[PDB]
């Protein structure tokens, strides 16, 4: 979950100001603009931080949920369990922030594409690396990327 | 033809499905940071409300007129009539709203392509397709003119079939 | 002006004895508000929205919401001015002809100017009634001979758009066959939003003399009544006769949001400021009177018509 | 300005058009209080 | 703040010509009780008490009484926050479309900020009263692209642990098959020690068109307040119809004890502070709601839906 | 404080909406006291 | 300077002047026009003409 909530019984020690912002719970991105789009959108599963794509089919609207390629619609970068909804930027926006990765092979300078689960793999083009994968946890990689659309 | 469209001697007759009008609001869901530019069209060779609209530059002025995907500059989503001004929506910007199709029946996730008149058509249709296009909603019939609700997202990397 | 206009001032004094319209009971209070206008056309604008997708759910930073639009329809309506003229004796002339009790030449039938005002005051207000209940204007029983009136000038019975039900002559006297026409017609009927309303019906003598039958220990009023409640939302059901009718039904709604009536501030007569005068005792004085103002919206009144032939 | 007010006092035919007219208009009001259905 | 917001002072100027919700016809005046919260969850706490044993005669010397229990319950419930977004014209440039008897462009669609604000809130009142009678939020007449909800967010109609009652399609026009199914639901409705309280019924259209007819000279909705009024200790019964229903039929009491509606106080509309501006004339204003608060005690309402395939 | 009083004169837009909520329930509470089933 | 920016009084009156000149342009001799050459002119109402035509 983004921000798993768990009660503890001694405080953190929390006192550096570096390597302290790579984490799954940083929501948004590393640098923003006012006039950036943000749409909020019905999700099913956990797209957070991964691409997304909408499924469309009692009838209901369409939803987004993680996926790429030529169907790729846009990037989840927030989420809200208790609304059960998710905030995406277009794939018509420039995006720069950290995403999943499929595996630590993803290095700098490396072209980078969104697969069937949202995760970035090397190499349409639709990302370019800026730092290394790093494991946050288990086998949860984050990448920093300056997304720039398909090619 | 024109939008507004006449003294009435009686007036027309819940809240569902009251959108249908072809004068109405096109984003469907709007947004600030859209950008909206005016553009000159021409008012005797095709009227460009609700249609795909290309740039021609003139040896006068820059105007807009119903163009193709291949070669697609924008939507157009208003018109003053007064000033013949275009209002155009970059493709560069998302859209979600109405346009006009010409063929009545198009169900809803359905693929959907430009044609050459500024018009949605089924992506089926044999050209390659550039732009993503997908059916919100099913294809409505104002007596005639037909309009469906659409999403356009930006262009397609490589061109299907 | 009253110690210079004994006319006005006579006008002014007996406006009162004139009996209020009949027109009035076949609308409600709000359904009627007055217009500045004598003679001419005047445009109506209703605005009106509408939701153009789902409503958007705000949570964390989001920018695209859903939009509400709005549209706008234009009703043209028409006015005309008419006018009517009649004699009277002279005001320096009434002492030589005050009789016993009574004033006026009975012999030559001359009035004094108050009752001769009164009476035409109260036959132009009979007029614009009939003119209000059918959309015509005749002077005679039959219906014909009427006045040529413009477009967009309408009543009642005659607006268009409406739904027309027509009873054929095999069975004008087949009151299940009527009211099975006027069941089509309710059906037909669209009130939208505005269904819960209180109902008019107006029905001529022969309608409700048959009306008034049993039901073939219920009586065929009291079947329409209940149908009626079945689609007003179990509201008020008036029946009102008028012998202007000739085997015709009319039914609506007394909602404002549905049909409004729009008269011109002058419609009801109105004293002219010239009179005619000569070396005799008879002068001639103008009434003036203003038509249309009716406005309904499209299938909301059931008109039904029993042919007789 | 009515004539129903005893007080008032018309100064040239406009005027005693105008409280006709509103003559007329009360006495609807009034006849729409007064009317039971 | 008025000196300074001329939408705000607008807003409240002709907050006043917005029309009330037909919502509060469906409810007791007990059975609303407004609520602090816009977004979120809110826990809602009843507590009981019972008897453990017989009572304990006083008499002589004893220590041992018996004792009283109580029991607790708790309940949450859900209310979501919703936008929508219209355009309108700006202050400064009214006085440029002010024309005759109108103000706004008739070919641009645009209108004063105030009767855009008053059309805006109409349309979201009717869409608030559509979701409380059913629990569903769309903008079709097929009532398909719903927009999906949180749990703990029922309407009337789709109230689970409720007695629910279907009518096969084959008997779909056999009024007594559908009243057949009434009094199964009613005799499977449960109200203990309450039942002595008004009920309140909704239906379709179509199916107050059915009740007039005569019961197979009494009709079937008397047979259905007559057996409603057997159940409800002979209290009040009200028959309610309403458009946004299809084929169902709604039952419940009026109690406050049973079912209790605790809706936000910001549900019905409000405006925003936030207005859109620019170079031009046009400007863009944001209007809020809250959606959620029906709470009921289980088997308590009877729903019958009478399926048409 | 409620839009009804024309002494009320709100400071803020938080004065404001709470006058708008408390004028809502107002008119809630006169429409059920004028109701008549 | 470097930035060719200026305070708002001083590119207001800069700007006005400029407007006031076009706006004089246009009164003389009908045309809306940015160019010596006179092309690329803006396209204008009718019933909307100058001096010359």
């Amino acid at each position: 979950m983004k921000n798993p909530q768990h009660d503890a019984s001694l405080l953190s020690n929390s006192n550096e100001f570096r390597d302290k912002n790579v984490e799954f719970f940083a929501s948004g991105g590393t640098r923003t603009s006012k006039f950036d789009k943000l749409e909020n959108h019905p999700f099913l599963g956990y797209p957070y931080k991964r691409g997304v794509k909408r499924v469309i089919q009692s009838h209901y609207e369409p939803h987004v949920e993680a996926g790429g390629g030529e169907d790729l619609y846009g990037i989840c970068i927030d989420i809200d369990e208790f609304s059960k909804t998710a905030t995406i930027v277009p794939i018509t926006n420039n995006f720069e922030g950290y995403l999943v990765a499929k595996d630590s092979t993803v290095k700098v300078k490396d072209k980078l594409i969104f697969n069937k689960d949202g995760a970035l793999e090397k190499v349409t083009i639709n990302a370019t690396a800026l730092t290394d994968a790093k494991q946050i946890s288990n086998e949860v990689y984050l990448v920093k990327v300056a997304v720039f659309g398909n090619k | 033809y024109s939008k507004s469209m006449i003294e009435n001697k009686v007036f027309s007759s819940c809240f569902k499905s009251k959108n249908e009008r072809v004068d109405a609001y096109s984003f469907a869901c709007s947004s600030y940071t859209d950008k909206i530019e005016e553009y000159l069209y021409d008012p005797a060779n095709s009227f460009p409300y609700k249609r795909g609209v290309k740039l021609v530059p003139k040896e006068n002025s820059i105007y807009v007129e119903v163009g193709a995907d291949t070669d697609m500059y924008g939507i157009c989503v208003d018109v003053c009539e007064f000033s013949c001004t275009a209002y155009v929506l970059p493709i560069t910007n998302n859209f979600e709203g109405y346009l006009v199709t010409r063929n009545p029946s198009i169900k809803i996730g359905e693929i959907l392509d430009i044609n050459n008149n500024g018009v949605i058509i089924k992506a089926g249709g044999g050209p390659p397709t550039a732009i993503n296009i997908y059916a919100l909603s099913d294809s409505f019939t104002i007596n005639s003119i037909n309009l469906i609700k659409v999403a356009i997202f930006g262009n397609r990397g490589l061109e299907k079939t | 002006l009253f110690d210079e206009n004994y006319y006005a001032k006579a006008v002014a004094n007996i406006i009162g004895e004139v009996k209020d319209p009949i027109m009035y009971k076949w609308f409600s209070p709000d359904q009627i508000e007055d217009v500045d206008l004598q003679m001419g056309y005047q445009k109506t604008v209703k605005w009106d929205a509408f939701l153009n997708a789902n409503p958007t759910t705000i949570a964390n930073e989001v920018n695209t919401i859903s939009t509400i639009g709005f549209s706008s329809e234009v009703v043209r309506l028409n006015y005309l001015k008419l006018q009517y003229k009649f004699r009277h004796l002279k005001q320096t002339s009434e002492k030589f002809y005050t009789s016993d009790s009574y004033i006026g030449d009975i012999n030559n039938n001359l009035l004094p100017f108050a009752q001769a005002y009164k009476l035409a005051s109260s036959e132009i207000i009979k007029l614009i009634n009939h003119f209000v209940l059918t959309g015509t204007v005749s002077i005679q029983k039959d219906g014909k001979n009427q006045k040529r009136l413009l477009p967009n000038m309408y009543g009642l019975l005659n607006m268009p758009e409406q739904i027309k039900e027509e009873v054929a002559s095999g069975d004008k006297d087949k009151m299940d066959k009527i009211f099975e026409k006027i069941e089509a017609g309710l059906s037909k009927l669209e009130l939208g939003d505005e269904f819960s309303t209180p109902m008019m019906v107006i029905v001529d003598p022969a309608t409700s003399l048959k009306l008034v039958k049993p039901y073939a220990c219920e009586k065929w009023e009291d079947v329409l009544i209940q149908t009626i409640k079945a689609i007003n939302n179990r509201e008020d059901v008036y029946i009102e006769t008028s012998n202007l009718l000739k085997h015709k039904i009319l039914i609506y709604p007394l909602n404002s949001e549905l049909i409004k009536f729009k008269p011109s501030k002058y419609m009801l007569p109105t004293p002219n400021e010239q009179v005619d005068k000569d070396s005799t005792d008879v002068a001639h004085s103008y009434i003036d009177f203003v038509l249309g103002g009716l406005l309904a919206t499209r299938k909301t009144i059931l008109q039904v018509n029993i042919k007789q032939s | 300005a009515s004539l129903l007010d005893s007080n008032f006092v018309p100064i040239n035919f406009t005027e005693f058009v105008q409280a006709i007219s509103n003559t007329y208009k009360q006495r609807r009001i009034q006849f729409y209080e007064n009317l039971k259905r």
